[PDB]
């Protein structure tokens, strides 16, 4: 739990939203 | 102002636009694949907020009816069925195909055919 | 100013970093999504070089056996060596029932029955 | 003959990569 860097979280926040419908 | 500042603004603009096209291109092909999987297999596969997989049948009786599977680990291929309100109603199919046969494809195939037969015109 | 030049150079690096990341997490997620769709449904869904969808069953009896579906709202099954071997399934489920899901489901169960041990 | 803008074509080179085998 290093934490993801802001560029990894932002990209994961939108990419995972596109898999939800 | 200066040509150096200008040139850098155009690079910022250029990158923030690569963005806008990677999203929109990742946007259609993802749906293309999912809507194709839906049309072909009869299952709408969503990724939940917990990175699990929610399946809704094309022949679902009620719109909220779904199944949820979770991957046990990234470095493995096993998957497990989690309890939903709808999975409560198909205990016999789960016993035959998931427990005795250990085949998720056989389970979802049998469920698809069963739901198809139930969706009569009248 | 050097002030603005320095701030913009950092913005360019930040903007490029945001795009680079969008590439990496997409790569991992769809391969996770692809592996999940394959394990659950039993079909390998490949978008081919003609915007066609070629499907391979987990229970395919011979390497190379595949089904190809053409896209237009409705989807047409095209001719493949394996298409001919299941003319019976195509008649019941694709034409009479007008259901690709019922077709592929019946195929999976038939292939699974012949894949079993002992 | 609509075309492909450069930023759009560049995103398609990485986009389609993960839709095979």
């Amino acid at each position: 739990q290093p934490s993801p860097t802001v560029h990894t979280k932002e990209a994961l926040g939108f990419i995972m939203n596109m898999f939800q419908a | 102002s200066s040509k150096e500042v200008a040139e850098l603004k155009k690079q910022v603009e250029s990158a923030e636009l690569k963005n806008q096209r990677l999203k929109e291109v990742f946007q259609t092909k993802i749906q293309e694949f999912r809507k194709a999987c839906y049309t072909l297999t009869g299952y709408q596969i969503d990724i939940t907020t917990e990175n699990q997989y929610r399946l809704t049948s094309l022949y679902a009786e009620h719109p909220g009816d779904c199944l949820i599977f979770k991957a046990t680990s990234p470095s493995g291929s096993k998957m497990q069925l989690l309890e939903t309100e709808f999975s409560h109603t198909v205990g016999e199919l789960i016993e035959v195909h998931l427990r005795r046969q250990d085949s998720i494809p056989a389970f979802l195939s049998s469920l698809t055919l069963e739901l198809f037969s139930r969706q009569t015109v009248a």
